[PDB]
Formats: structure tokens, sequence, C-alpha cells
RNA sequence: AUAGGUUUGGUCCUAGCCUUUCUAUUAGCUCUUAGUAAGAUUACACAUGCAAGCAUCCCCGUUCCAGUGAGUUCACCCUCUAAAUCA
């Protein structure tokens, strides 16, 4: 189906059933359906903790380089991905929703401190 | 294998782009603003609330 | 050197010279029936630019690959007569031979 | 999804979307930090597209594919 | 089919007869056992020295049958069918 | 039973056994042999036991066979390049005939075993796909992983069911 | 200098290969596996000799023995610590780089922890992730039950020696602390109820020799072989013996004395062997008998 | 910097040619010239508006 | 009923009971299911026991009540599979139910797992041609300048308050619509007491 | 297919039909729970609601996704070469 410009990106398609994701990292056209035809398959994600407590992630770092190469861009959650097995830089984003957290949770240590302190 | 001629889409296509051509809109009519709703009057469109000041 | 047309080598017998500057050349390629995995002849016509109207019907000849199409239909050149109709030089020994049968002894020139 | 065609809502009529708050020290924060992410993925971006032209004119053009087509043309002969 | 079935199997030749008739060891290779040469039979008179000899192409008449099962060519509802033991 | 003489010749795995691959300069194979005559059994036999075998390994090569035009056999191979390669046969059995043409226009064993190999490498073990692609569909067949729900009902916690109603 | 020989040297393999012996009824054992009908060939007896041999050459490469590694030395590399994100995941997630043309001992899987430390994986989960994805024939990911303790006294009782050995080669990779440990708890086993003859004409031999002569234990299967009447293999381990522990008293004994064939046999048993007595009357049987077929 | 797994793996090609050095991959930022998000964009190439008018 | 052997079903089939009824046969030779045409269907029965009340025909582990599926039940066990080729016969051939086929196939995997059943183990070949442990990957990787002096391994992770000229900008940009500004953020993750 | 039933007073041959196997819809009668997958007969006509916005104005997007199977060798390979992505 040639699409009317459009460009590659290397992206998740949702696969498993229901209550159970499964994700694979495709290299495909940006206008194909989430789950419909791809370029290549560049590896795979378990969002899911396994027995190990493990989330497991494939990625085909050859193929990956590849296709940036060739003008492929990236989704936000495939290039957060990148940067937690570091091969990019850590997604601002990243950092700033941890330093989000870590106000938020600073936050909540006065209040219940002043519970157990005032009562 | 050999494909019927479409005469039509193609009568239309050339008739379409002189007209595009002829009725296009000016720059004084595209980029009008209702000062008081904040709308282009040529598409009804509301601009950005950040725009407005 | 590069052809858009598909077949760029193909051998063929002459079947027509009524066109002017082209020999209809109908060429044969085995074809694997795939029920019987038995190999029979396919045939397929081939206009070719014969400029000095050299082909006579019956002749086995070698087309090569026209650049770009020249007309409608012909899209190969005459590259070589390989076998004249009734007019064979055997290849081994270079010899006129009519069938089977030497013409010239291939001893006549030692 | 509706097409260009598909006329609009009439609950959507008055719809004027507001934009969020801006936390000053976060937004400067944030943005520098986009310049310097983009600058560093740009800086390797091209450096995986020379990769990418170096392998083709490799197989095209490299000394072990020109070694190869010698002597394969020197076996023919 | 009776008189036909006790036709065949009385008029089969066994390995030791084969071996008797071509004065060649009847050797058996078993895809379990790997390459190792199993010898079945062997002459019980003098032992041939000329090894017989390998025809290039099998003048044999297949049963296209036999050919067509495998090609993968035969589909069938009713072949291999789960039964009880016999 | 099959019909013809030598029905073996009519099986894919007797198609599949010819060992000339030739080279992609190779275009058309013309083949010229006698009818009767003892010097020319061997393209005979080339012609009724060898053609299909080469004609199955080379599709796109043209393979044409002209009956009793010269007194002797030969092969002749047009190249994409121009060249002519005659080849001589009159004597020769049929498998010299298919060794000869294997040494100078076929591709070695190297060759053909680099081709596979590059094959090997289009499907990757760690894809996951339907079984006509892959080896796996989906993670959960992964011993460890977390299993299917269709074979195991999932906990009641990590159900959106339930993650709704605790919530609310 | 004086480099002692390792157990890949040309010498000791040729030992080693000769110690193991080569039975082609064993090593061909018919497999209890889905079957089809054999097939048949008649064969002039130069033609089964040239089978034979050919069977020959295909158990020699059956029977190569494994190469004896030493235990590989835990990964503990730490590739980066982002403190920033300590606190933000609650699973650790494990990277496993799939390009499909790299030797898996050269793959890189790193594993980002909760803590945000990025990680070399150790040689347990890079084993574990090379299965999911690499997936090899007879491998789990999930280590067999088979190797517990319990259950491995089970497949020794039956005198599976070796059945427990190719489970452990398929499952464990050879410088493993499990493949080591189950090979070695197999080895003293064959050891203590003399079951030699249950490695012979395989390819675990060599590694049972192998272990038995830089330990000292060689006691054993020098009483097997004098009893099996294979002096030639019993002459060759106390040979070796001697070539992997040159300053000893056995060895110095038979430079001293020049001892060859037998007398390196009781120079061994005297000075070394620990069950000095035992041997010396073992090999005395059998130098009896051997004088009487003589005659 | 190159980031962390980027580093490692081009160290360990490094070591595996056999190259020796000690020196730090670095990335070449000096040609990526960052221009502010509001900088003036190509005119010529934008388009324009459709005709339809309300 | 109440089998004694529940406890030690291996005891059953050496006792003298066993031998009267099946004698050396397997305990399935004389089972012929009911069924029309000459093709058999291609599942066996579900269950044989339904609500503790057994069908007509039971199959041949259902009307024994004393022979008990257990993977340490390791004679019965093996009159279930193959002795030539080792695969467990498929429910028709025998005409075990398949809640019973399933039991069979469960508890015949957990001899094997057990060692109590031999059956064929390969000769596998190495997964690896080269066994060096050289490689960066699995060596140690030269510590990064950063990782040794504890920065980040960017800059810009770390925050960096901004200028007040900056700030004061930013909040002329959006007059009106202004958050509480943020300070430095904590150094380390707070935890709930 | 491992086959079976059926021509005749009877036998043999040939032959069609049907039986036994495995699925999918619909109908009758009947039906406890959980998880999962799948789910108009009709390219017939459609009440009502929703399905495309974003954004300091310009542009960009609404040409995609989603739907259907009416029509029907435009789908594949090669040659050549636009638009598009690689700031
Ligand atoms: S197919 Fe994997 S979760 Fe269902
Ligand atoms: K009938
Ligand atoms: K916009
Ligand atoms: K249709
Ligand atoms: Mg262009
Ligand atoms: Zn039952």
């Amino acid at each position: 189906k040639a699409y009317r410009g459009g460009h590659l990106t290397i992206r998740l398609a949702l696969g498993g059933c229901t209550n159970r994701p499964f994700y694979r990292i495709v290299a495909a056209h940006n206008k194909c359906p989430r789950d419909g035809r791809f370029v290549e398959q560049l590896g795979s994600y378990d969002p899911l903790p396994n027995s190990h407590g493990e989330k497991l992630v494939a990625l085909n770092l050859d193929r990956i380089r590849h296709w940036i190469g060739c003008g492929a861009h990236l989704s936000k959650p495939m290039e957060k991905l990148l940067g937690l097995a570091g091969f990019f830089p850590l997604h601002p984003m990243m950092i700033t929703n941890a330093e989000r957290l870590r106000r938020k949770r600073a936050r909540e240590v006065l209040l219940a401190s002043q519970k157990t302190d005032a009562e | 294998k050999k494909v019927r001629p479409r005469l039509i889409a193609e009568l239309a296509r050339r008739v379409r782009a002189l007209r595009e051509q002829l009725n296009r809109p000016r720059d004084s009519q595209l980029y009008a603003v209702d000062y008081e709703t904040l709308t282009r009057p040529f598409s009804g469109r509301r601009l950005p609330v950040r725009a407005w000041a | 050197v590069r052809s858009s047309v598909h077949a760029r080598w193909i051998v063929g017998k002459v079947i027509g010279t009524k066109m002017q500057k082209t020999a209809k050349v109908r060429v044969t390629r085995l074809v694997l029936d795939p029920y019987l995995l038995k190999y029979f002849n396919k045939r397929k016509t081939y206009f070719a630019h014969d400029a000095l109207q050299q082909c006579t019907v019956g002749d086995i000849v070698l087309l090569r690959a026209l650049p770009v199409p020249r007309a409608k239909h012909v899209k190969h050149e005459l590259a070589e007569i390989v076998f004249k109709v009734g007019k064979v030089i055997d290849p081994v020994t270079g010899k006129p031979c009519a069938g089977t049968t030497y013409l010239e002894s291939p001893l006549s020139s030692e | 999804r509706k097409t260009r065609h598909d006329p609009l809502a009439k609950s959507k009529i008055e719809r004027v979307n507001m934009p969020p708050a801006v936390d000053p020290a976060e937004f400067f924060v944030l943005m520098e930090r986009y310049q310097h992410y983009r600058q560093t993925v740009r800086a390797l971006r091209m450096e995986f597209v020379s990769e990418v032209q170096r392998k083709v004119h490799e197989a095209r053009a490299g000394v072990l594919a020109e070694r190869k087509a010698l002597k394969d043309a020197a076996e023919h002969r | 089919l009776t008189q036909g079935l006790f036709r065949g199997l009385s008029r089969q030749e066994t390995h030791q007869q084969l071996a008797d008739k071509k004065g060649l060891h009847v050797v058996e290779i078993r895809e379990e056992c790997g390459p190792l040469p199993i010898v079945v039979a062997s002459p019980r008179g003098p032992l041939r020295k000329d090894p017989e000899p390998e025809d290039e192409v099998p003048d044999v008449k297949l049963d296209w049958e036999d050919v067509k099962t495998a090609q993968g060519m035969k589909r069938s509802v009713w072949s291999n069918l789960k039964r009880a033991a016999t | 039973p099959m019909k013809g003489r030598f029905p073996i010749r009519r099986t894919l795995q007797y198609l599949s056994q010819g060992n000339v691959v030739f080279k992609d300069s190779v275009k058309v194979m013309t083949v010229n042999y006698n009818t009767h005559g003892e010097l020319g059994e061997g393209a005979r036999k080339f012609v009724f036991f060898n053609i299909p075998q080469i004609q199955y390994k080379n599709p796109w090569v043209q393979i044409m066979m002209f009956k009793n035009m010269t007194p002797s056999p030969f092969l002749r191979f047009y190249l994409d390049s121009g060249e002519q390669v005659l080849v001589d046969v009159e004597t020769k059995s049929n498998k010299e005939i298919m060794e000869h043409i294997r040494k100078i226009l076929g591709k070695n064993e190297e060759t053909l075993r680099e081709e596979e190999e590059e094959k090997k490498q289009l499907s990757h073990p760690a894809n996951f796909g339907p079984r006509k692609y892959c080896l796996r569909e989906c993670i959960c067949e992964v011993e460890g992983q977390v299993p299917c729900p269709s074979l195991v009902p999932l906990p009641k916690e990590m159900r959106g069911k339930y993650k709704a109603a605790l919530k609310a | 200098e004086t480099k002692k020989p390792t157990f890949m040297d040309e010498e000791v393999q040729s030992i080693l290969t000769k110690m193991t012996g080569l039975n082609l009824q064993k090593t061909f054992k018919p497999a209890i596996q889905e079957l089809k009908p054999p097939t048949y060939k008649l064969m002039t007896q130069a033609q089964l000799e040239e089978a034979t041999r050919q069977a020959v050459e295909a158990a020699k490469v059956r029977l190569k023995m494994p190469p004896v590694l030493e235990e590989r030395v835990p990964i503990n590399d730490v590739l980066a610590e982002d403190k920033i994100l300590e606190g933000t995941e609650t699973t650790k997630y494990v990277f496993t780089d799939i390009s499909y043309s790299i030797p898996h001992r050269e793959r890189f899987i790193v594993v980002r922890e909760p803590s945000g430390t990025l990680r070399k994986a150790s040689w347990e989960e890079r084993d574990r992730m090379i299965q999911v994805y690499f997936p090899k024939e007879g491998r789990k990911i999930l280590t067999p039950i088979i190797f517990k303790e319990e259950n491995l006294r089970t497949m020794y009782s039956q005198d599976r020696h070796v059945d427990v050995l190719n489970l452990c080669f398929a499952q464990f990779e050879p410088d493993s602390t499990e493949y080591i440990k189950v090979h070695h708890k197999t080895y003293e086993d064959i050891d203590k109820r003399g079951k030699y003859d249950l490695l012979r004409s395989t390819r675990y031999f060599g590694g049972m020799v192998w272990y038995f002569v830089n330990n000292k234990k060689i006691d054993g299967l020098l009483i097997d072989q004098i009893q099996r009447d294979l002096i030639d293999d019993a002459t060759n381990l106390v040979q070796l013996y001697h070539v992997l522990h040159p300053d000893g008293q056995s060895a110095q004994g038979a430079k001293d004395q020049a001892a060859e064939g037998i007398n390196l046999i009781k120079v061994f048993a005297k000075t070394e062997a620990q069950k000095g007595a035992y041997i010396e009357l073992t090999l005395q049987t059998y130098q009896e008998a051997l004088s009487r077929h003589s005659a | 910097p190159y980031p962390p797994l980027l580093r490692a793996m081009i160290i360990a090609e490094r070591q595996k040619n056999g190259d020796t050095s000690t020196e730090e991959p670095m990335l070449n930022v000096q040609r990526i010239r960052m221009e502010p998000w509001d900088y003036p964009a190509k005119q010529e190439d934008k388009g324009r508006a459709k005709g339809t008018p309300v | 009923p109440i089998s004694p052997y529940k406890d030690e079903p291996w005891k059953y089939l050496e006792s003298e009971e066993y031998q009267e009824r099946y004698g050396s046969r397997p305990v399935w030779a004389d089972y012929r299911r009911n069924h029309k045409g000459g093709v058999p269907p291609q599942r066996t029965r579900k269950t044989c026991i339904r609500r503790n009340k057994v069908v007509g025909n039971p199959c041949p582990i259902c009307r024994d009540h004393k022979l008990h599926v257990d993977f340490r039940n390791v004679k019965l066990l093996e009159q279930f599979v193959c002795a030539h080729t080792g695969i467990i016969f498929y429910a028709p051939y025998t005409g075990v139910c398949v809640k019973q086929h399933k039991r069979l196939t469960q508890a015949i995997q957990k001899a094997r797992d057990h060692g109590l059943l031999i059956y064929h183990i390969p000769q596998v070949e190495p997964r690896d041609l080269d066994f060096s442990t050289s490689h960066g990957a699995v060596s140690a990787t030269p510590p990064a300048p950063t990782l040794v002096s504890g920065d980040p391994w960017y800059p810009w992770y770390n925050w960096k308050q901004p200028p007040e000229r900056e700030l004061s900008r930013l909040r002329r940009l959006y007059q009106g619509h202004l958050q509480e500004e943020s300070g430095p953020p904590p150094e380390s993750m707070p935890k709930m007491p």
C-alpha cells in the first residue's frame, strides 16, 4: 500500500492476549496499522515480570543501527527503552518524571511526619 | 491488460486545478480576523488562546 | 548496457518475414508440468529488428534485447543467424553440412 | 476516524482548549535537556548514517569486492 | 485377497536366499544404528570378488501412489487415522 | 505404475540431484544431437537423463534442442557478455558431459554453500510471529514468562476487570 | 621453561584416545527412537571392509572428547550508575543483543537494576537469555530437577552415568559451576563403585581420566585395567601420571630405575599409589596367568 | 561521551581487533548546530490555506 | 471403593490378584471400544467416571480402581509407552479416556524427569565454537571517567537552577498561567517511614 | 482409507450411490462456574449521539487509522525514476 509521504519508524507493536501485553519492536511505515505490515522485526519487549523478576527486552542492535542510518524515526516509548539499555542517553522526560516523583514523595513525607508528630 | 481510459477523471482534475487558480482566496480573505470573537471569518476557526492578547 | 527488456538473450526459429525489417521469431522454453513433472516446450513469439532483411523462414537466430523498445512489439534485434535454413556450417569442424553428412570433408583442409 | 468531509459535532462547537500552566524552573531546565538530548542523538544518527553508507560502498567497490570480481573473471578466462 | 496374500507371502525371498543367489553379503543399514554395517546374511558358498554393477539410473517401475506420497501430494482425511492397537 | 520408460526421471528427488548450477552469465544453452550413430550415444543419454536435471536447477536459462542438423553432437552456451562457449560432446558419455559443463560453467560447491548461509540469516530464531515465519508466536510460550490467560487464568490483581473495582 | 601438558595436547589426546577404546557396537547402539524400514546393500568383502572403516571414522568423530575448561569467573562489571532513576522502576530490565552473527560469548547482555545501575549480566543470566532467544535443542531455561542430589543418586543406582553426563552437557556450559560439579560427582561415583567400563568407548572417558590423574586417585582405574587385561592402557596411565606430576616419588623412581612396561606399575604401586598392596596382588595374578598362555 | 552501552561496545571492538588504547570514545557534537525553535523557517516551502470559504 | 495400594501403588502390579487378572499382557490388551462404523472416533470419551458414577464400558485404567497412575508406578506407566520407539501411545491406541491419558502423560514425564523411567538422551554438540572469555562483553570494561568520579554520565541529568533573568522572562511569557516555581529536587528518593 | 453396505435365484467382474472420520453454520431439545478466542444473512434503507484535531495566528493533520467484499488478473520481479524520510 503506497502511502502519501510518510516515513519508517521503529515502534512497539502490541501482541498477546487480554491483560497479557507483549510488544514486538518493528520498523514499519508511519501510516501502517500498529499491528499490521512491518519492514523488519528488531526485537521484543515483555512488560510483565517473569518468574525471576525480570522484564525481558530483545534488541537487534546491528539492525536498529542500520535502520536509523536509513532515516527511520523513533517512537517515544522506543527511545525510552533504548535509554534504559544505555544505547541512547536517558530521555529527558524520564529524568523529569523521576524528579517529579522525588518531589511528590518528599511532600508525602511531611504530612505523614506531621500526623505522627502533631498527633 | 489494456486499461480502459477514464476521461472524466482527467477532465475534472484539470478543471479543479484551474478553478483553484482563478478562484484562489486572497491574503485579505484568508488572514482576516474578528477581534471580538477572535475567529477567522473565512473558516470560522478560533485562534489559539495564547495568541489572543 | 542496462535494458528495460526482460529477455536479454534468446534463440528462436524465424516463422515470418512479411513485416519490413522485422522478423517474427518463435522462441521455445522448457516448462515443468507440476503434476507430471515432465518438461514440455512452451513457445512465444518475438519480433526482431532485421535492418538488412537477411532472415529467411526456418533459420535459427540469436536475438539481443534492444536498450528500449523501438516499436510496440519490437523489443529485440537480430544478433546472429545461428543456422541458415539449408545452409548450415558445422561449428565443430567449420565445414558445410547437409543434415548429418558433410558436404565438404573435414579432411580436405587437413 | 472522521474524514475532512464529515461534519463537526455540535457538542464541540464551543470547546476552547485551555493550555497548561507553566512551571518556570522546570520549564527552563526541561528545555535545555531537550536541546542537549537531541544534539547527542543527532550526532549518533550521523554516525549510523555514515556506517550504512560505508558498508554499501564497501560491497560495491571495496578492495575485497573488486578483488573477487577480478579473480572470477580470471577463472572464467 | 486370501489366496493372493498367501501367494505373495509364500513367494518371498529371504536374506539368506538372496546372499546365496548373488554370492554377496547382505548388509543392513539402520538409521537408529547410524553407519554401523550389520551383515544379516553371507553367501554359504564362495563369495564373489566383483562388485554388483551400479546402474546410474535404475529402470524400475514406480508406483505413482508411493511417489505421490513421498512428494507430499497425497492428501487423505482417512489416512493415518488413530486406531485401536492391532 | 508410472507411465513411460525410466519413470524415475519424473520425480522431485531425481530432478533435485543435478549438480550443475550455471553461473549468472549463462543465458541460453543449445543442444545439437543426432538421433542415430554410436558416436552420439552419450549426447542422446545426456538429453534423455540430464536436461531435466539441468533445467530444474536453472529455471531461467533457455534450453533448446535441435535434432540431426550437423554430423556430430555439440553444446553451445550463450553468455550475457556475448561470448559463445562451444562444447563438443561426441564420443563422451552423459556423465562426462555433465561433469565438463559443471567445471567450465557451473558454480563451485563453495559459492553454493555461501548462498545457502545467506538464506539462513533471513529467519531469525528470536523473532516472534506466525508459525509460517517464526518459531514461536508469543513470549508466553517461553517457560518462566507469564503464561497465556487462555491456558492459565491470570491473578485477579493483574486483570483490568478488578483493577477498577478495587480502586472504585 | 617446562610447561606441564594441557588436556588438549596432542600427546595427551593420543594417550586418552587409546585408553578410551572403540567398541563399534557400543558407540552405535540401537537408539529407542522413531524407526524407519532399514535399507540393504549387496556388498563384497572389500566393500564390507570399506563400510566398516567408514564406521570407524564416524565413530571417532562421535567420540571426540569435550575440552576440559576451568570454572568461569563471575562477571561483576558496572557500566554506569544513573542514580536519578533510583526508585522509578520496581523491576529490573534485561537487555539482550540479538544480532544474529555474533558469537554467544561476545554478546552484550546488560541489566538495568531498580537502583539505576546498568551492569553486565551474570554468567547465569547470560546463559538463560541465550536460551530464551537462541533456543538450543536439549537445553531448558529452568534448571531440570534431575540434577538435584536425590535424583542424581537414582540415575547412578541404575548405572545411567553416561546419561547424566549427556544431560549435563546439553543443559550447562563446559565452564559452568553446575557442569563441573555434576561431572565431578559422577566421576566420584564411578570411582567408588568401580564402574569404569560404563564410560569406555564414549567421549567422556578422557575427562574422567584427566580428573583422576590431577587429583591423584588413579588406583581404582589401574586395578580395573589390569583385571581386564589392558596393560598397555594401564602403563600409559602410569606414564601420563608421571608427566603431570614430574616432581613425584614415582616419577623419580621410574627415572632412577629407568622402568618401562610393567615395571612402571610396580614402581608407582609402592611409592605413591595409595592401594600399593592391592595393586601388587592384582598385577601379580595377571602376570602369572600371562605366563601360562605363553607356554 | 557515548552513552553507557555504546561506549562499552566500541571499547570491546578495539580490544577484539587488537588495538590497545585507553582513549575515551566521544561524539563530535561540534557539527550539530542546534538552532532555537523560533528561528524563521523557509516560507517558500510552506503551504497555503485552500479556497473553501465559510 | 478404597484400594489399599494408593500409598504404594507399585505393589499391586506385583501382587497375585494382578497376575490372575492380567498375567503378562498389558492392562489394556482386552479392552475394545464400542462405536458405530469401522473407523472409530478420533478422540476417546472425556471421562469414564462422572460424579462418582462409572460408565458402561470403563477404560482400562478406570475399570480397575487399584491401578494408580503415579510417577512412581513405573511398571504401569511402561505399559503405555512404546518399547521400541519410546513414544506415548495416543489414547485411541489403548482406549483410555482423555482424563486418564492426560494423567498418564504427566506421570510419564514426571518419572522421566526424576530418572525413574529410562528414555533416549541424545548426544548433542557444543553451543559455541570458541570458549574464550576474553571479549569485553564478558570481561570488565574500563570504567568511564564520569563513573570513576561519581558524576552523572551527561551533565544535563543533574538539575541546574536556571538564572533569575531567564525565570523572569518565562514569567512574562506565561503571564496569568504560571505554577509555583520548583526548586532543586531531593538528592535521593524519599520513603514512607 | 486398513475399509464397509448395496445390483442377482446364485457366482465373478465393472460401476454408481451410501456408511464409518474431521470441521463450519442453522434448527430441535437441553444447559452450572471461571478464563480465553471469535462473533448481521444482505454494497438494502437508516432516527439519535459520538468517531480530528493541534497550535502564539502561518502551516501541518483530517489522503492515516477504522469499514466492507460490490467490482476484479492495478498486488509480484526487473528497468527507469518523482514525491517522501535521513535537521
Ligand atoms: S498468545 Fe501469548 S498471551 Fe496469549
Ligand atoms: K461398491
Ligand atoms: K499544527
Ligand atoms: K468482492
Ligand atoms: Mg526525490
Ligand atoms: Zn477412563
